[PDB]
C-alpha cells in the first residue's frame, strides 16, 4: 500500500500483515484520528516556515 | 546560485553557513538543534578544525541583524567510502559544540525516512537549492542567501541529456542530476554542501546536497547532487552515539 500514492499518509508509511497500514509522523508531530494526518505537536516542528506559517 | 532569487529573509530556515577564520567555505542544512548536513568534499583542505563555525539565521553577509547564531563544530563525521579530490559518497554531519535555538529564523529542515524518501520524495520533480554562492561563472559570490527551483532528472535521462566529456566523472546511485542544460541556472562551487529540500504535502524535506557538476550553468551539464536517501540510517545511527575526541571522524559506510 505504501508504494501506491504513500499509502495515502501526509509523512511516513509502514505496510503490515497483508493489506494493513500504519501512518507515522516525524518527531515534533502527532497523528491525526483519520490515521494519515500529521499535526505539530511543537513550537518549531522541522520543515514548516514559521513566516509563512504565521502569515 | 545562478539565475534564482534572493531567499527573503526566514524563508530557508535551515540554511547553514559554514567558516573558516571567518571565510565562506561551504553550506549546510539544519536536521535538528545540534546536527548538520553538509558535503564532505568542503572539508578536504581544512588544516585548522578549531576555526570551524556554523552560522544559523544569516541572511545577509553585510550586517549583523540579532537573528544570526554562530556555533563552533564539534566534529566533522564522513563516511570511510569518501576519498578527498573524488566526487562520490560526498556528505558530511556535523555536530554544533552546543545546540541552536529554535526560532523564525532557526528550523531544521526534516530528515525523511529512507523508505518515504526513495518511494515518494524522488518523484517529486522540482526542489529548492540554495545558498550564498557565484551569482555567475566565474563571478562574484551573493550577499544575500539565494535559492532557484530546480527539475531532477533520472540518472539515464541525465547522462542521455549531458554533452560528452573527458575523465568527466561517473554519476553513481549515491548522486543525482537536477537542474537545467540551457546555462541559465543551476547551484555552484560556494553553495557546496547547501539543501536540496523538496515538499510534499506541507512540509519540507531534505533530499540533496550541492555537490558537483562541470563550470556553473555550463550549457550541455546538470548539477549533481549527493542522493541523502542513501545514508539516511548512516546518518541516523551517527545521531545515537556518543561524541569522539578529534574534531575529524571517519565513520564505516554503509
Ligand atoms: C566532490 C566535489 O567535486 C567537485 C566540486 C566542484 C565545486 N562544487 C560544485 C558544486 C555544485 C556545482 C553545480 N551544481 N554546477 C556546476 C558546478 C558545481 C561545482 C567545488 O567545490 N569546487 S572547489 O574547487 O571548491 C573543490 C572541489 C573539490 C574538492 C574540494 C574543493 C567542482 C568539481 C568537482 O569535482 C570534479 C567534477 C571531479
Ligand atoms: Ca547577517
Amino acid at each position: 500500500i505504501c508504494v501506491n500514492e504513500n499509502g495515502g499518509c501526509e509523512q511516513y508509511c509502514s505496510d503490515h500483515t497483508g493489506t494493513k497500514r500504519s501512518c507515522r509522523c516525524h518527531e515534533g508531530y502527532s497523528l491525526l484520528a483519520d490515521g494519515v494526518s500529521c499535526t505539530p505537536t511543537v513550537e518549531y516542528p522541522c520543515g514548516k516556515i514559521p513566516i509563512l506559517e504565521k502569515r | 546560485i545562478v539565475g534564482g532569487k534572493v531567499c527573503p529573509k526566514g524563508e530557508c530556515p535551515w540554511q547553514v553557513l559554514l567558516l573558516v577564520n571567518g571565510a565562506q567555505l561551504c553550506g549546510g542544512t539544519l536536521i535538528n538543534t545540534i546536527w548538520v548536513v553538509s558535503a564532505a568534499h568542503c572539508f578536504d583542505k581544512i588544516k585548522n578544525w578549531r576555526n570551524l563555525i556554523a552560522v544559523l539565521g544569516e541572511h545577509d553577509l553585510s550586517e549583523h541583524d540579532g537573528d544570526e547564531q554562530s556555533r563552533r563544530v564539534a566534529q566533522v563525521i564522513i563516511p570511510s567510502t569518501y576519498v578527498p579530490g573524488t566526487t562520490n559518497h560526498d556528505i558530511a554531519l556535523l555536530r554544533l559544540h552546543q545546540p541552536v535555538v529554535l526560532t523564525d529564523h532557526v528550523v531544521p529542515l526534516c530528515l525523511p525516512e529512507r523508505t518515504f524518501s526513495e518511494r515518494t520524495l524522488a518523484f517529486v520533480r522540482f526542489s529548492l537549492v540554495s545558498g550564498w554562492g557565484q551569482l555567475l561563472d566565474r563571478g562574484a559570490t551573493a550577499l544575500e542567501l539565494m535559492v532557484l527551483n530546480v527539475p531532477r532528472l533520472m540518472t539515464q535521462d541525465c547522462l542521455q541529456q549531458s554533452r560528452k566529456v573527458g575523465d568527466s566523472p561517473n554519476i553513481t546511485e549515491y548522486m543525482f542530476c537536477a537542474g537545467y542544460s540551457d546555462g541559465s541556472k543551476d547551484s555552484c562551487k560556494g553553495d557546496s554542501g547547501g539543501p536540496h529540500a523538496t515538499h510534499y504535502r506541507g512540509t519540507w524535506y531534505l533530499t540533496g546536497i550541492v555537490s558537483w557538476g562541470q563550470g556553473c550553468a555550463t550549457v550541455g551539464h546538470f548539477g549533481v547532487y549527493t542522493r541523502v536517501s542513501q545514508y539516511i540510517e548512516w546518518l541516523q545511527k551517527l545521531m545515537r552515539s556518543e561524541p569522539r575526541p578529534g574534531v575529524l571522524l571517519r565513520a564505516p559506510f554503509p
